[PDB]
This record gives structure tokens, sequence and C-alpha cells, in this order.
């Protein structure tokens, strides 16, 4: 068994070409591109003499052997250099370690359209690598296979605009877009990490159990576990730097969803037609389906119920994933972390009541605890969208940037306002039930880039304890700050 | 963690039987539930299995062993069979599939 040759086998060359570029990219993130094209290849040669034959010299052993073998040949020709000098699996957990979010890099600075479109004329190949090497150096946990469509966006707009009139016009702008979304899509992309790489699967299943669940209400349980099981299979492999193993098992999991539209969601169709990176890229952005007709009131299961305790005590996870997938089933108009909140109230209550003689009376209520906990995001987002539609966005992101300001480096409380600003701009624009689930699933992103920027350097004690505290409770933490 | 199906392809004439068994394997986790899943020939959705009547059900949770057997084989069966495994912690997984051809 080659495991480079059944990854390369089903990615296919070319994209088991740019998979290996952003994983030296992700880890060497100081090394010259063509440092890393020579890596590439020889690692791409090597491959093919697997593919043309298993049993051919060292292509039986592992991605993180071979991989390491190759970083390390380079390093021994600072604390990178250490790394090298140890074995497997010690040398992935030392690389993993020093994947520094920030050491700064210099901002890119692109050269001017005509030469850049130029440029990809001349050499489309190369051209395109270069962008996925500066990508990659400067976002280090990077969703790997979400980097492959990105790269055949920017493809796309080099492809439109340098036969436009006004490159630039057509151009520049385009591409600010993709290096907007692609800052926040890595942006989410670490705060998965954190999780799983911190806490492990519990924090980042809870998560996944309630989002999907809010997209899949038709769904039964089961399958919203076995797809949250697939999903966390090829998270955590990304996040490790198992780069291949990720892409490969994130294009089986589209496959299986496809294969099973009718027991997942009735929205798939369109993404289910489209190309193997553009059909992920689709399915992780499709809307929540209509949840089903007629459904009952949880009371019943989880308040009214003799078995609670019972099925609470026999498989806790089991009984509170029940919870969350039937609570957030019914209630895509909250925020991820509101129903995790809910959850971890609920669980508390039963662990608290099932220990008393007559349990049943000691939870009774407990639905009535959920009302406040609903109440404050809701005021919040009602307040805030209030003062946003009476300042502006500039206005409203001054009156941000004094407040947080005044609660707690100028630089950072500039840029987390202005994004701040632009929440309020996105989320307030939209209907009421649609405005929780975009401003705290957003706002939890940033607040943990600014903990990430705090961790680097920390200077400051309120913002690491909120930090990491409770996840769930980053924000009412943060925003409950006083002065 | 893994789920293995044995067999893959069966085919069997009217009258006759089927069992199709399944292990939870590479995981620390014990076994909780087990579902059995009908996906018929040319369907686009998998249907859950009552396990009632010819449906039997014979469960091994030390050896993390589930197995499904089907008393009475006729041709309306002929369809793709699927064992799912859910652990107590919620790992949920399913096996390879069975491909049963009823002849006559």
């Amino acid at each position: 068994k080659s495991e480079v040759a059944h990854r390369f086998k089903d990615l296919g060359e070319e994209n088991f070409k740019a998979l290996v570029l952003i994983a030296f990219a992700q880890y060497l993130q100081q090394c010259p591109f063509e440092d890393h094209v020579k890596l590439v290849n020889e690692v791409t040669e090597f491959a093919k003499t697997c593919v043309a034959d298993e049993s051919a010299e060292n292509c039986d052993k592992s991605l993180h052997t071979l991989f390491g073998d190759k970083l390390c040949t380079v390093a021994t020709l600072g604390e990178m250099a250490d790394c090298c000098a140890k074995q497997e699996p010690e040398r992935n957990e030392c690389f993993l370690q020093h994947k520094d979010d920030n050491p700064n890099l210099p901002r890119l600075v692109r050269p001017e359209v005509d030469v850049m479109c130029t440029a990809f004329h001349d050499n489309e190949e190369t051209f395109l690598k270069k962008y996925l090497y500066e990508i990659a150096r400067r976002h280090p946990y990077f969703y790997a296979p979400e980097l492959l469509f990105f790269a055949k966006r920017y493809k796309a707009a080099f492809t439109e605009c340098c036969q436009a009139a006004d490159k630039a016009a057509c151009l520049l702008p385009k591409l600010d877009e993709l290096r907007d979304e692609g800052k926040a899509s890595s942006a989410k992309q670490r705060l998965k990490c954190a999780s799983l790489q911190k806490f492990g699967e519990r924090a980042f299943k809870a998560w996944a159990v309630a989002r999907l669940s809010q997209r899949f209400p038709k769904a039964e349980f089961a399958e919203v576990s076995k797809l949250v099981t697939d999903l966390t299979k090829v998270h955590t492999e990304c996040c490790h730097g198992d780069l291949l193993e990720c892409a490969d098992d994130r294009a089986d999991l589209a496959k299986y969803i496809c294969e099973n539209q009718d027991s997942i969601s009735s929205k798939l169709k369109e993404c289910c037609e489209k190309p193997l990176l553009e059909k992920s890229h689709c399915i992780a952005e499709v809307e929540n389906d209509e949840m089903p007709a007629d459904l009952p009131s949880l009371a019943a299961d989880f308040v009214e119920s003799k078995d609670v305790c019972k099925n609470y005590a026999e498989a806790k996870d089991v009984f509170l994933g029940m919870f969350l997938y039937e609570y957030a089933r019914r209630h895509p108009d909250y925020s991820v972390v509101l129903l995790l909140r809910l959850a971890k109230t609920y669980e508390t209550t039963l662990e608290k009541c099932c220990a008393a003689a007559d349990p049943h009376e000691c939870y009774a209520k407990v639905f009535d605890e959920f009302k406040p906990l609903v109440e404050e995001p809701q005021n919040l987002i009602k307040q805030n969208c209030e003062l946003f539609e009476q300042l502006g966005e500039y206005k409203f992101q001054n009156a941000l940037l004094v407040r947080y300001t005044k609660k707690v480096s100028t630089p950072t409380l500039v840029e987390v306002s202005r994004n701040l600003g632009k929440v309020g701009s996105k989320c307030c624009k939209h209907p009421e039930a649609k405005r929780m689930p975009c401003a705290e699933d957003y706002l939890s992103v940033v607040l943990n880039q600014l903990c990430v920027l705090h961790e680097k350097t920390p200077v400051s004690d309120r913002v690491t304890k909120c930090c990491t505290e409770s996840l769930v409770n980053r924000r009412p933490c943060f925003s409950a700050l006083e002065v | 963690t893994r789920v293995d199906q044995t067999p893959r392809t069966a085919t069997r004439e009217t009258g006759e039987s089927l069992t199709i068994n399944c292990v939870l394997t590479d995981t620390s986790y014990p076994l909780y539930s087990t579902y059995w899943y009908r996906k018929n020939p040319g369907s686009s959705n998998k249907e859950q299995i009552s396990i009632s009547g010819r449906y039997v059900e014979s469960v091994n949770k030390g050896t993390k062993s589930f197995s499904l057997r089907i008393k009475d084989l006729t041709v309306a069966d002929s369809a793709t069979y699927i064992c799912r495994a859910m652990g107590t912690n919620i790992w949920t997984g399913d096996g390879a599939g069975t491909v049963l051809t009823v002849n006559h």
C-alpha cells in the first residue's frame, strides 16, 4: 500500500501538486517560491513512480514521514530547524505548533494590471501557482480545498478581465473581493482548528450538529450525526496538516451527500450538477432547507417523558445531540452559539435534576430558563442595528472604536472596529429572522481573530480571559466588559 | 474508526435467506445504536428498515458486532442494504453496502 499513490490517483496530478504546494507553503512560510516549486516537483515525480508501482522504494512510507523528510531536508540546509531534528510523530506535532498565524509578513504588493495580465498569458501555470503560494504562506490555517476553489475564481477573473477594455476596472475589484472573502474564510478555518486543536471534537461536533440541523431540518438525527462525523474527519485532517487526505475526504463527502439528497435536503440539486470543487463549495454555502410541516414541541420528549434522566444517563452526548438537533432544526433564526448556550443550560439542569429524588419536578420548567438567554442577543442586535441606521457605517465604526478602546494596540482596534461596522452594514440590512445567524456567527470570527492577535503578544489580561474562558461565551464575556 | 459490512455482493434464489454482518472497528468507543437501510434498484433515496417479520437483527456489543438476516427471499427484495452504527459519543458511520440480487 502506497498512500501517496492512492492520493495521487484520487486527487489527480493537478490537484495533488497544488495541495502539496499549499502544504509546504503553510509550513515553510519564509521560503522562496522557487524552493517550494522544486520540492513539489520532486515529490510529484516520486509519487508517479509509486503510481506506476506501489512496491517502488519508499512508496509505502506515510505521508507525514515523506513530507517531513522533504521539508526537513531543506531545513538542515531558527526554531523550524529544531522540528527537523525530531522523529515522526513528534516532528509533525512540532511543525504544527510552529505554524504561526502572523509572524509578520509584508503585505502583498500587486504588480500593475498590464504586467499581471501579460504574466498570466506567458505562463498561466506558474502565475497561478505563485498566487497559491502567496495566499497559503500568509494564511497557514486556510482550508486547503477552499483555496483550490479561490484559485479557480482568480483564474476566471484574469481570463475575463485581461481581455477587457479597462483591465483594472474589471480585475482590481474582483481581486479585492477575493482577498476579502479569503481573509474571512481563513478566519473561520482558524476558529474551527482552534476548537479541534485544543478541546477536541466535542466542541466542533456540537457546533456541527447545530449548524447542519438548521441547514438540513428534514434529515433524520442519524443522518445529521453521520454528516457531522464525516465533516469532523475532513476538518481534523486539514487542521493537522493532512492536506491530501482532507481534500479526498471532502470530495468523498460531497459525493455521499449528492447520492443521498432525498435523505438530506431538497436544495442540493444545483450543486450536485457542478464540477467537483465547485459542488463541495456550493454544498457548503447551500441555504437552509424548509423545515418539516407540523413539528411537535420538544416538551414531550425533553421535559414530560419519564425516560429523560434514563436517556440522559445512558448516553449523555447522544441525548444532548438529539436535543440540539431538535431545537436547531426548528430554529434557523438562532445563532449557532445561542443554540449551544441552550444545550449547555439543558445539560447543567439535567446534571443537577437527575440527581434529585423527583427529577421531573426539578427540570419541569427548564424551557423558561431559555427565554432570558434568547432575548439578550436579540435585544443587542436590535439596539445596535437601530444605532447603525441612525449613524451610518463610518460614525457607527467610530462609536464602536471609542466603546471598545474605553473598555480595553490602536491599529488592531481600528481594523476590528471597521470590520464590526461592516457587520452592521451587512447584517442589519437583513430581515429580523436572519439577523442573528449572520451577526453572531461573523462576530465570533472577528473576536477569534482579535484573540489570536492578542495571543501572539499577550500585553492584556481581560481579553485572554474572555478568549480562553468559553468559546460559546466569548462574545457575552467580551461584550459585557466594563471601562 | 470504520464499519465493515460483509458480503458486499450477494445473489440468492427465491425462498432463500441472507445474513449481512457488520462490525464497528478502529474505535475505543462502545456501540450504542444500529440502523439498517434499503436503497431500491434505481433509487436516489434510502428508507430505514423496520426490523420485523422477515427482518431479524442480532446484536453483540462486546464484539461490537451486529447482523441482519432476511428469512424469505423474494425478487422484490433485490436492493442495496446499508448498515449504520452509532457509538456512545455519537460517532456515526456506514458500512460499504450489500447489493443483493434475488432470482427465480
